[PDB]
């Protein structure tokens, strides 16, 4: 099932893929990603949800989004999980990742764009059905309108092709949620004999009501979510309902009707309103990124992760990977405001590891902070 | 005149040094009068049969233009940043 | 009754406004915004804003997100903004589709 792609078109790119079904365990795919393809375990995982609708983002909004995402991912090693089809925001993010890879003078750090795409939505899947190990398959890259079936993005280095489940034609989102949970439950080695969680974040752009169940399931799995301000769809509904402060059935239904004329059904709209109300009732796993006012994606990612783990538990040993990520981004202000705020007791043994990685990685501000904190 | 000219004179010398160094690409390694050997050799080779200005393969050329664009974006972002936290803009 | 209309009424205070073109643009934008929501009607207000080089008002009131701007709608105003030496509106239209 493993193979390789020789993308023919604008640029000759070599990509790999795996054909998987809803029945396979996510741990096997993670093991394949780690070992069979040489992808090191990341310090950050950013999952992309939405952005496949008819209406695409404004050029300035998608440009600032892709630049902020790539700049926040370049400080560490991160996977950007996308729907690896060449259309819209996925295509733009893949192009940005490819540009960063080409312009990078340091190959040690790598921003990997992994595509999770259905088998039944890919152009010319029969072309890559062979996938001879000695001679990689050749794929022509075609630009297409919104349509219904897309072509694989060339700039995406690796793919995970999910096979349609006969019982339910929604195995793509189910496998995305399962993988998000599985990587969220990994514990990569930290320095020496240290266990560090992998921070996993979900970013929503112009969501559709059809993905509300998947979004709720990611909420259940303790996956913090990030919301764009002017994305257009479910993102607008969520930011308005957060700004208002109180969400009821009437407000949710009215906003859903105003943004989505198509949905007219008592059961479907009632289920969607219930999902919206419960997702907002979680709240602490939800964050709003407004590029007109925020202008810093790494800052809002750090704040979302810190808030999520602060709600999760109070012990210091769990803030260790958020603190490491703050060290990597040189966010000393956020570290002293949110992590070293006095609500958490920091010892010397707990700070020794993060001291070592901050001292090795040329971070004098965190060296001073750790010396001042014990 | 010395005090007001020296700097522009130095810039002009650097520009002239470019051309002087470029002149050695086609200049034979033998000084006169031995340069007659080089002249005859070149004439015979032409009748019978650079570090600068090189053409690169497509992949490397694309990588270099992408790197140039990224550097330009960094330059423009740094300019806009140092403008944004200037004293006048803060006021 | 005139006050009950309201949206067609604007106040220009030279002691505080000091810009007649700005208040004219704001009055026209408010009037047409109350009139209709489609983008094709803001076309002449957008052209007038281009002529006055009022990019701030254009991005605050016209390109505020309440109105959907396409590429065909923006093509004409792009042409007149590009011809008439208005780089700020060129950048705005490139950023808006
Ligand atoms: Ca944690
Ligand atoms: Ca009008």
């Amino acid at each position: 099932r493993l193979g390789d792609i020789d993308f023919t078109g604008v640029s000759r790119t070599r990509g790999k893929f795996v054909r998987v079904t809803s029945s396979t365990d996510p741990a096997e795919i993670y093991q394949i990603l780690t070992k069979q393809w040489g992808l090191a375990p990341p310090h950050l995982v950013v999952a992309l949800m939405g952005g496949d609708e008819v209406a695409q983002l404004k050029p300035w909004l998608r440009d600032t989004l892709r630049k902020g995402l790539v700049k926040a991912a370049q400080s560490t090693g991160a996977w950007i999980l996308t729907s690896g089809l060449r259309f819209g925001i996925t295509k733009n993010l893949g192009q940005a990742v490819r540009d960063h890879s080409l312009a990078s003078t340091s190959p040690k750090v790598r921003v990997v764009a992994i595509g999770i795409a259905p088998w039944n939505m890919i152009q010319n899947r029969d072309l890559l059905l062979s996938a001879k190990p000695d001679h990689p398959a050749t794929y022509p890259t075609e630009d297409l309108p919104y349509g219904a079936v897309y072509s694989l993005d060339c700039n995406h280095s690796h793919f995970i092709l999910v096979d349609e489940d006969p019982k339910r034609p929604g195995a793509t989102g189910e496998m995305r949620v399962k993988m998000l949970k599985h990587i969220s439950l990994q514990r990569t080695g930290y320095g020496g004999t240290g266990s560090i969680e992998i921070p996993v974040l979900c970013l929503l752009v112009h969501g559709e009501p059809r993905i509300l169940q998947k979004m709720y399931k990611n909420i259940q799995n303790s996956i913090p979510w990030l919301i764009l301000a002017g994305s257009g769809g479910v993102a607008d509904i969520l930011v308005t309902l957060m700004d208002r402060g109180c969400w009821d059935a009437d407000i949710v239904q009215e906003l859903l009707i105003n943004t989505f004329p198509d949905g007219l059904h008592s059961t479907e709209i009632t289920s969607w309103t219930k999902l919206i109300q419960r997702i907002l009732d979680h709240g602490h796993l939800l964050t709003v990124h407004d590029p007109e006012q925020d202008s810093e994606l790494d800052t809002v990612i750090l704040k979302a992760l810190v808030k999520a783990c602060k709600s999760q538990s109070q012990e210091a040993q769990d803030f260790l990977d958020e603190l490491k990520l703050a060290v990597a981004w040189n966010r000393v202000d956020i570290a002293k405001s949110e992590i070293f705020s006095g609500d958490v007791q920091w010892s010397a043994q707990d700070l020794e590891e993060v001291m070592m990685e901050a001292l090795v990685n040329d971070k004098p501000d965190f060296v001073r902070l750790f010396v001042d904190n014990g | 005149t010395f005090q007001v000219v020296q700097e522009n004179a130095d810039i002009f010398w650097k520009f002239q040094r470019y051309n002087l160094i470029v002149e050695y690409h086609s200049r034979p390694a033998l000084a006169p009068p031995f340069i007659i050997i080089s002249h005859i050799t070149q004439a015979l080779l032409s009748f019978i049969k650079d570090l600068l200005e090189r053409e690169l393969p497509s992949g490397l050329d694309q990588k270099l233009m992408t790197w140039e664009t990224v550097q330009k974006e960094n330059y423009l972002a740094k300019l806009e940043h140092e403008h944004r936290e200037s004293s006048g803009e803060r006021l």
